[PDB]
């Protein structure tokens, strides 16, 4: 038979050629591909297709590869797969398939591995967007409660450091030494997010670095506050290459031991992650932004400058002046010209990642929000990216998504296990209502279980009655919370028995592929142009073109959606 | 257009969706002989529907309703409706329902004879009380 | 007072609606949370006042207009549901398309 | 000497012949028996009887059978013991005795096993009612927080299923497959209630059922949503009988593969638990209620139809129409005639259990409330049950109590360990103030420790100062929460080492006696009459008598007591 | 503001009594939680106002009557206790038979 | 309404400031928590009202005086900080020496 699109959509959601508005933004995504045929559509319910002997197989044991979970008729927004409509399948807390789910007994075209059976539960994705969960590379471990704010914006992995609210943690992403690291590994067992910890890089010999490596860190953080010296850099990077771990940097803002060019030379063409690349959050003043030209630099921005708004200068000024309990350090630190420039460079694919800088100038619960907010402000100011397709904003959206998903993963050497909706990966997933995209998710799926969700009255006759607020779920409960969460570590540590030694019940996974990567390995954000900054007026030129845009008055996904 | 779409809204294309196009269609006449409403879904094995439904049961062997996935047809008491039927896909292996088949429902290889397991099924329907 | 989890949870509603009612009275156009609050409490208070589910439903579907909300909020609130304590017990109230 | 009743009561509470009002209801209970003599009354306090060498033994070590806890001068409302006044004693998290407590050195008539000593703590039951904790057989594992709402109405055991807020869980009480089961077993370790999990029954061979059995389920749930076929039933029940586990059912509402009579025949005289037996919550329309005539059926109702009120039809209508995102399915699903009938049949002892259907049309924190509310509405409409005694409502009350206590236990094969205040049973107990009976308990005693309680300002100089709200206690803390909580499993699973394999710290107890039971084994609710339903007007006749009652305007234990 | 657990807990009281005072002013007869709220806050506010324990006690034992409450609520509230912060410190206030 | 941890947390502020504003209107001199509440909500409400960070800052630095507070409270409140939701997003507002 023949059915109208409108009727089809109502049953099954949007198909190839259909367009979806991402909130109250002016971004419109379009479905590129529909992997789940027509006429044999898998839906859970009374009188529906995923019933016994019909869409569901009723004779196969689980060891035949029957699924543990299926997400049906869902729109996948992923930086590597693009914008597709598919069934998604989970087995052993891993993504087994993307395609057409059902029962091959009674159905043509069931994707191998997507057999629904006796073992299978179901999620109805018809009117939903599925993303990879975000990854926040710049976490200060000041407060355990950050995790909750994060899960509530669709972030489920933390990279950083600290030891609670010490003055060192308030300023840097460091967990200093074998004792503090051990302690912190043990603590995070109580958190419903994945974690990897960073160590203190400012050391003269190998000894003090190696010690922390074996203790379990995934990285070394080089910070001004503890000394952002050439020495620090050099030894940190040399060790890193030895240990297959990452190095992150917060450069010398004062220009004490050098200018940016000297820092660059301290990198010695070695892979490095550069936090708040613009400089409002720290770095060689006015011109740390020039590191975004280099192939060995994996650049990030912290989220308080994105998007650039009318209140942005006022805020930042006042913030530093309290951050550093303080004026010529101030107005040199806080530059309208470079902030605008950061925005543009993002849109170009020259700054490759978003981050929070949690409770050290940024907002742990706003990375997915701000990303979307930025994409939309930038469409307005610049129009369509050249690579956009005329009818849709896919190219753009997808650039931005890479920023909080696959790119962070790649940077910290965990793209093998997390960061994209792809076969063989850990199911660290987020479900969204389009109406709420970026802002307010439906749920978080954390190791194949729902860990976090928007839930109303537990006494009510439905799950939807008011008050609806974010709450832990069963994946967040008991021994499952550890079972479903990863503690990232060094291979050195893994090999030394960190899991036993530290007594960790978390999944313990070795970071890998941190040192052979470059800017060009980054997804949709692989551009290395010439960047020039004017030491007087702080004006930024990118391949000779002035890089600016005007501040926004009104943000999307903002006062409409939030009481906060 | 784009200027008119609500928050989270969809802009749908025009082209209708065509489903089940290849599949051969059998029309059967269905009367509900019970006192209570009967409703049947898209993927149910029509052959094995509620005993109280009276139709050409032999014709529904290996068949489902040629309607939209997830939808259903309602048969109110003492009413007659014609329904389109189509074969199941895949392996045409039907387990469970009312335990009438618990196997293969295909045609097999001989045009202008019936497989004996089909005739068995049909006989068994008859004496389990499944109205034809 | 021996407050149960259900009782305590409902204090959130009361607090957000008080803020919301103050804002609406200043002429502010309401957002999503705020609007949901006002509809929810209207029902709840009706229940307490002794009305029927039917009657509270009407009442709550009429408290807010398109004008009283920020553009688009309607699209965000197709229905509101709350359990309230009626004379005959706890009952679910669905309020259909409350922002007309 | 001689003392007035009124003076006696004030000291010791009510004795034999004294009557107690259960809230604001018109139900009056009467003390049948007083087991704790006169003149040697055991009370805790300064200058009182349970002091060293007097009422308390001071020379016996614990291995002489001295108690760990004593509850004094308490009124026991239990479906097997009746309405008695006694001392209750706990040892090794078990009920050791019901009788007269004290010191046999200095006292006549101390019940063996009720020796109070150096080991003993005390609870003053003088002005209190003691019940068995309720058991909720129809739990959807949508939200972990349900447990708190439950404990707060005197429920401490959950039977059901799910995997958090998936569409399958929102509709059914299923934890599908061995992976999901394992996960869920592990999760519930974090919950302060007893649990047994249900599996997915809709399977063609033995394989897929056996799987889940060994993985640890206590039952199989047959649901329309996954197929409520004859096949499902048949194989589920055959396996059940093999595994000594239970089968619960939510029948085909659409009459797709059959009518109720055909379902009945699919049961094949085999023991089965029938959820929402009336049909508002699901089932063969209009007439699923007829299953309550059969000896093999152990019937339950979900709690939103009990009691029947003036707002009941309005509510339910609208609820389905959203439950199923929808009118001739609606007005056939929602039948005033059968709802009234459910109420009557309850009062007759024909429907044997109350249940919630938690966040899938019923209210997890209202089972004890609604039970009492129903008893009282029914007294009003019908008067005294024929078996009532003229001065009191004991027969009635006790029927109702069986519904949330012993009957659920029997149904799921756990009456050997829980469900009644009887010697040798797990101390899963609830304490109530008569003033608040059914509604608002004082405390929950969970494995011999207080796990949950109404507690005011922890900073205050007493436990009673405001705000008073329900809070976890020490039994709900640490490693004790697991020690004091049971995870029910299959014998198959137990024997296969589920405890080791799954790594459970909970008490792990095998369900037993599920398959040899019938309706007549049920306590005070053992009636099998002829039930007829009119396919036009939905009118119900029970042994030829029209089964109806009129809706209530005003519920007892309701707006007086609750802010909710 | 460095709010301690005792400080935070007291916000529940303030929220329920605001609701309760609104209801009483509509002519609704109060329930148990609501009534306990009003007596509690009366004390608390007295404390803050600088009164004696003795004086607040009187005040709180007089705020609600039999008429102002739902039949039976009295039986549910024999006494109310709260800790309040008096000029000389935190002190327990018992209010004896407040619904006369 | 899908309330996030940040949204829920802000209800505490609203509840304490309502109490605080009632007290100030009785002529009570405010304490530390109360005073911090009033400054905080002033900012927050400004944000919502559509003002600039600059403008709200002024507003909040002027709501309370030395007279309106208990002696010494000033010394306890050198600055107040809150994150509010401005038209352009969430922003930190520092309010310098608010009790003048
Ligand atoms: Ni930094
Ligand atoms: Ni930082
Ligand atoms: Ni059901
Ligand atoms: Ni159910």
């Amino acid at each position: 038979p023949q059915i109208s699109r409108q009727e089809y959509a109502g049953l099954f959601g949007p198909t190839t050629g259909d367009k979806i508005r991402l909130g109250d933004t002016n971004l419109f995504i379009e479905i590129e591909k529909d992997l789940r045929g027509y006429g044999e559509e898998s839906v859970y319910g009374g009188g529906k297709s995923l019933r016994d002997g019909m869409g569901a197989n009723n004779h196969l044991t689980r060891d035949n590869g029957v699924l543990d979970l299926v997400i049906t008729n869902v729109t996948i927004v992923d930086a590597r797969l693009g914008v597709i409509k598919a069934d998604v399948g989970i087995r052993d807390g891993k993504i087994a398939g993307i395609g057409k789910s059902g029962n091959p007994g009674v159905m043509d075209g069931v994707t191998p591995g997507l057999v629904v059976g006796v073992s299978t539960d179901a999620i109805s994705g018809e009117h939903l967007i599925l993303t990879a969960a975000g990854i926040d590379t710049h976490i200060h471990l000041i407060s355990p409660q950050q995790a909750y704010h994060a899960l509530s914006n669709g972030v489920a992995t933390f990279f950083g450091g600290g030891i609670g609210p010490t003055d060192g943690t308030n300023g840097t992403t460091v967990t200093p030494g074998p004792w503090n690291i051990r302690q912190m590994l043990r603590s995070v067992e109580g958190l419903p997010v994945n974690v990897g910890i960073l160590g203190k890089g400012n050391s003269y010999g190998r000894g003090p670095l190696l010690e922390q490596a074996i203790a379990g860190v995934v990285g070394y953080k080089v910070h001004e506050d503890w000394g952002a010296t050439a020495n620090a850099l050099r030894h940190s990077l040399r060790m890193a290459d030895e240990m297959d771990i990452q190095v992150s940097v917060h450069t010398d803002s004062l220009n004490e031991c050098g200018y940016v060019e000297d820092t660059i030379d301290a990198f010695e063409g070695r892979t490095i992650h550069t936090f708040h690349t613009e400089g409002a959050g720290g770095g060689h003043a006015p011109d740390i932004i020039r590191v975004a030209s280099q192939p060995n630099v994996l650049p990030s921005s912290t989220n308080p400058t994105l998007p650039y708004g009318v209140n942005s200068q006022a805020e930042l000024f006042d913030m530093i002046m309290v951050c550093h309990n303080l004026v010529s350090f101030a107005e040199s630190r806080v530059r309208p010209e470079t902030i605008a420039a950061e925005n543009v460079l993002h849109d170009m694919g020259v700054i490759s990642m978003f981050s929070s800088d949690s409770q050290a100038m940024g907002r742990v619960g706003e990375n997915w929000l701000r990303v979307m907010q930025t994409a939309n402000a930038m469409k307005a100011s610049r129009g369509k990216l050249p690579e956009d397709a005329p009818g849709n904003d896919n190219f753009r959206v997808l650039r931005y998504v890479a920023k909080i998903t696959i790119n962070p993963a790649i940077a910290q050497g965990v793209s093998h296990v997390i960061g994209s909706v792809e076969v063989g990966k850990m199911a660290d997933l987020v479900l969204w209502d389009p109406r709420f995209f970026g802002a307010k998710p439906k749920m978080v799926i954390k190791g194949g279980m729902i860990n976090w969700a928007a839930m109303g009255d537990p006494n009510a006759s439905l799950p939807t009655p008011q008050p609806v607020f974010y709450r832990p779920m069963f994946g967040a409960m008991g021994k499952t919370m550890q079972d479903t969460c990863v503690t990232f570590v060094s291979q050195a540590a893994l090999d030394d028995g960190v899991k036993e030694k530290a007594g960790l019940d978390r999944q313990v996974i070795a970071v890998k592929n941190c040192r052979t990567i470059s800017k060009h390995d980054l997804v949709r954000n692989d551009q290395t142009p010439n960047i020039e900054v004017d030491p007087e007026t702080f004006a930024v030129k990118v391949d000779g073109v002035h890089a600016t845009c005007e501040p926004i008055d009104t943000a999307a996904m903002n006062q409409r959606y939030f009481f906060g | 257009s784009e200027q008119n779409t609500p928050l989270g809204g969809c802009i749908l294309a025009d082209t209708p969706i065509t489903f089940n196009e290849n599949k051969p269609v059998t029309k059967v006449k269905v009367r509900n002989t019970g006192d209570r409403p009967i409703q049947v879904g898209s993927h149910f094995h029509f052959f094995e529907v509620n005993r109280a439904l009276e139709f050409d049961r032999a014709a529904a062997y290996g068949k489902r309703l040629n309607i939209s996935s997830t939808t259903a047809i309602r048969f109110e008491p003492g009413d007659e409706t014609e329904v389109p039927l189509i074969p199941f896909g895949g392996k045409q292996t039907l387990y469970g329902f009312n335990n009438l088949v618990d196997g293969w429902t295909g045609e097999g290889v001989v045009p202008n004879s019936e497989r004996p397991d089909k005739l068995e099924a049909i006989r068994r329907a008859a004496e389990r009380g499944f109205k034809s | 007072m021996q407050l149960t989890p259900r009782e305590v949870e409902k204090l959130m509603i009361y607090t957000l609606s008080d803020v919301a009612f103050k804002r609406k009275a200043r002429g502010l156009k309401l957002n999503y949370p705020e609007a949901v609050s006002i509809i929810t409490v209207t029902a709840m208070e009706g229940a307490r006042d002794g009305k029927s589910v039917e009657d509270v439903m009407k009442e709550a579907s009429k408290v807010l207009t398109k004008d009283d909300v920020m553009d688009g909020v309607a699209d965000l609130i197709p229905n509101v549901q709350v359990e309230a304590i009626f004379t005959d017990g706890s009952r679910l109230v669905t309020v259909h398309d409350p922002i007309k």
